[PDB]
RNA sequence: GGCGCCCUGGAAUGGGUUCGCCCCGAGAGAGGGGCCCGUGCCUUGGAAAGCGUCGCGGUUCCGGCGGCGUCCGGUGAGCUCUCGCUGGCCCUUGAAAAUCCGGGGGAGAGGGUGUAAAUCUCGCGCCGGGCCGUACCCAUAUCCGCAGCAGGUCUCCAAG
RNA sequence: CCGAGGGGCUCUCGCUUCUGGCGCCAAGCGCCCGCCCGGCCGGGCGCGACCCGCUCCGGGGACAGUGCCAGGUGGGGAGU
């Protein structure tokens, strides 16, 4: 108000020093960064086989949440409760000496070498299989294996999220074998939303190649010829 | 059985260049936002001299666009420039003497020194004292321009190659006789260890393919093939013709 | 004098009481004073001759 | 978030102060060069004797690992006298000769007579 | 001694100048200033010491005691060294860094007054400066050549 | 393109060029906190400094290059 003069800075070429802008594109990253990004781009640029493109088509977040809820109360036995289940086992042998206390303790089996034995004996109900397993060959057979054995399978986003069901880091596969009688319709509820997408669509998920798309700076100049080639006809 | 003289120039023990009192590489400033889109102003501070070069240099202080700093370039001095002259460098720079601007924007038949053979290579072609290149033939579709090198050989280069307008200073230098053996000695003491060239006919059969004999004669034909090995390529290497030249050159 | 003895003087034996004191030569200062002022004023002139150019077209 | 420089430089991570859970040598070694081992002899030659009365100094032979700060405290603490300045000399048969000039309070002569010579 | 430093003022009938040049309306000559080097002289040091000479003590430390002296001028294509000023020769342009300093900016900081702050490249005062080399020969006898070998082996000072 | 107050087959870029000067570490505006009883201090964020996006930007490119074999040539070199 008294003086308080406005003094703008012209930022054109040949004027004041350019201000500190973003520069997060034009920054020389370490070579572990640009290895990590260029191989991500190059799973989009190459013709990906349909067995690797069995993945990248996962359950949406509503269906994964209805699934991980049901897999949460069938959580495996942590070592804390393993300590006290064996205390409560001996104190009932010190009490009653029963022949059979539990008919079947229901739980989800986890691990690919555990799951694959259950799929090929047809003892599994629903096989949740992970997404970003670091060599794919550990996992790539098992969508084709569940289809022949008749087990319904589904791909969930993230190997580390279902690895938190099992109190570990990643676990790559979980599978329901036995559920409870009050959840038998709950496991059957999601089981036709799943095999509609994966098992019934085996002939489509096997035809379906992936990748093969070009980057944005080259798909925006092929399109510029297509605008001129449409400008030619009219 | 002994190696020959030109074979010993590749190891680079005493045949390395004499580079102590030289000043730096004489290069155009690197291209960034200012020259791709506009121009930038710089003032030449002094005209200096390289030892072992025939051209002089021009040190030019520019204003850094991104940091508050004045930073000095070294240009090949185009002929006619003086100290305290404004030098403009960009795409939208105006075609005057000493201004450096891309070859695709400047017209056909302008005289060009110190030009880039691939874009952003900071000046490679037409740099010796008194030499220049001429541009013709802009192709604005598939942007390529052809220039005419100091050897009379034309070359189609990229359009965004950058180039200072004018001729290199210090021209007419080879018109003067060296005129005595002493001033050739000081000429190459700035350059290399190369000057007193013994004829291979004068040396011995260990030392050259041409030496030996009771008479100084070559004996064998002095035009040799190009796929001759090292130690045998001496004389007229893969010569298309010999004898005193007639016509102009008549071979493209 | 030598460079390391300049750490022993006081700064009256080392500069002159002008602006640009012991760095420039008292007439290039004078030239820099006139060269600075007289082209900031033409930037007033090119501002007003562009002001009365676009406004009557 | 922004990155106002085009360079990725590595972040300042944390560096713990090294606190072990056993010492590696179990005890400090005692110094083999103490103030008794600084000083070997008093030099007792004719050129070292006229340097006592005429110069207020007195000449020693010292271990060659000592410097003039250590000799200044070894002479001071063994002989209960002040030291003005010290000069040293590797004499060419291998050993370090010290020229300890005493303070003007003290006399080089009676100190010489009570140290033995 | 030097100045490509300033102010006044304006030059032709051109003048000022050098051994040579060179300089001038982008300011000559003339007048008055300013700065840099001052390794010269004067002064403090500093005459108390040094030397010359004449004595006198002290056997021995004696850095004895004393008298008088250590004074005027000139000169130069002189030799040697240094400082400077101007030229010439180059298709030859005749080093880097450590250190050190000025300048520009003005983010800050300061006592807030009938008293003193932050600061100080000013004048004095206090403390410290470790390590290693240090003799001598350096050559028709201390080096190398088998030797005290007409050989070899880098420099400075130099009178009539 | 037509024509009424304007419409966008087709379009343009921008803010530095008489001179041996200077140019950074934000002004301003809008919001928000502790601080003032409908007012005062010290901080915060945004706009100034547009948005999205998968190669840093250009130049080549399935060639060059390299690994291997086959054929030329090879006193440059080795053996006799
Ligand atoms: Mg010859």
């Amino acid at each position: 108000n008294p003086l308080f003069e406005k003094r703008p800075k012209n930022f054109g070429i040949g004027q004041d020093i350019q201000p500190k802008r973003d520069l997060t594109r034009f920054v020389k990253w370490p070579r572990y960064i640009r290895l990590q990004r260029q191989r991500a781009i190059l799973y989009k640029r190459l013709k990906v086989p349909p067995a690797i493109n069995q993945f990248t088509q996962a359950l949406d977040r509503q269906t994964a949440t209805q699934l991980l809820k049901l897999a949460h109360k069938y959580r495996p036995e942590t070592k804390q409760e393993k300590k006290q289940r064996l205390l409560a086992r001996a104190e009932k042998k010190a009490a009653g000496k029963g022949d059979v206390p539990t008919k079947r303790p229901p739980v989800l089996r986890a691990g690919v070498n555990t799951v694959t034995t259950l799929v090929e004996n047809k003892k599994a109900q629903l096989v949740v299989i992970a997404h970003d397993v670091d060599p794919i060959e550990l996992v790539v057979f098992l969508p084709a294996l569940c289809r022949k054995m008749g087990v319904p399978y589904c791909i969930i986003k993230g190997k580390a999220r279902l690895g938190r069901l099992v109190h570990r880091k990643t676990c790559t596969t979980v599978a329901f074998t036995q559920v409870n009688s009050e959840d038998k319709g709950a496991l059957a509820k999601l089981v036709e939303a799943i095999r509609t997408n994966y098992n019934d669509r085996y002939d489509e998920i096997r035809r379906h190649w992936g990748g093969n798309v070009l980057g944005p700076k080259s798909v925006a100049r092929i399109a510029k010829l297509e605008k001129a080639k449409a400008k030619e006809l009219a | 059985g002994r190696v020959i003289r030109g074979q010993r120039k590749g190891a680079g023990s005493v045949f390395r260049a004499h580079v102590k009192h030289r000043k730096g590489a004489a290069r155009l400033r690197a291209v960034d936002f200012a020259e791709r889109h506009g121009y930038i102003k710089g003032i030449v501070k002094d005209i200096i001299h390289d030892p072992g070069r025939g051209a002089p240099l021009a040190k030019v202080v520019f204003r850094d666009p991104y940091r508050f700093k004045k930073r000095t370039e070294l240009f090949i001095a185009a002929e006619g420039i003086h100290t305290g002259q404004f030098v403009y460098c960009g795409k939208k720079a105006q075609l005057n003497i000493g201004n450096v601007l891309p070859v695709g924007t400047m017209p056909e038949g302008t005289i060009v020194c110190c030009l880039e053979e691939k874009p952003g290579d900071r000046g490679k072609l037409a740099r010796a004292s008194g030499n220049y290149a001429t541009v013709i033939s802009h192709n604005p579709e598939t942007k390529k321009t052809r220039v005419k090198l100091p050897s009379g050989s034309k070359k189609v280069i990229s359009s965004a190659n950058r180039a200072v307008v004018g001729v290199v200073a210090g021209g007419g230098r080879i018109d003067k006789p060296i005129l005595k053996a002493g001033r050739a000695y000081h000429k190459y003491k700035a350059k290399r260890n190369c000057w007193p060239r013994v004829r291979g006919v004068a040396m011995n059969p260990v030392e050259h393919p041409f030496g030996g004999g009771n008479h100084q004669h070559i004996g064998k034909p002095s035009t040799i093939r190009r796929d001759a090995p090292a130690g045998r390529k001496v004389g007229l290497i893969a010569a298309r013709r010999t004898g005193r030249l007639r016509g102009t050159k008549t071979v493209q | 004098v030598r460079p390391k003895v300049l750490m022993r003087l006081s700064k009256t034996k080392k500069h002159v009481s002008r602006a640009y004191g012991g760095s420039m030569c008292a007439k290039c200062v004078r030239d820099r004073i006139k060269r600075a002022f007289l082209i900031e004023e033409q930037k007033i002139v090119v501002k007003v001759l562009k002001a009365q150019a676009q406004s009557q077209k | 978030k922004i990155r106002t420089s085009p360079t990725f430089r590595r972040p300042k991570t944390l560096r713990l102060r090294r606190q072990p859970k056993y010492p590696r040598k179990s005890a400090p070694r005692r110094n083999k060069l103490d103030h008794y081992a600084i000083i070997k002899f008093p030099l007792t030659t004719e050129s070292a004797m006229k340097k006592i009365e005429d110069n207020n100094t007195l000449v020693f032979i010292v271990d060659v690992k000592a410097n003039k700060h250590q000799i200044k405290q070894a002479v001071k603490k063994l002989y209960d006298i002040d030291v003005a300045k010290v000069n040293t000399l590797i004499r060419p048969d291998g050993e370090k000769k010290a020229y300890v000039r005493l303070a003007p309070d003290y006399d080089a002569l009676d100190v010489a007579n009570k140290i033995g010579i």
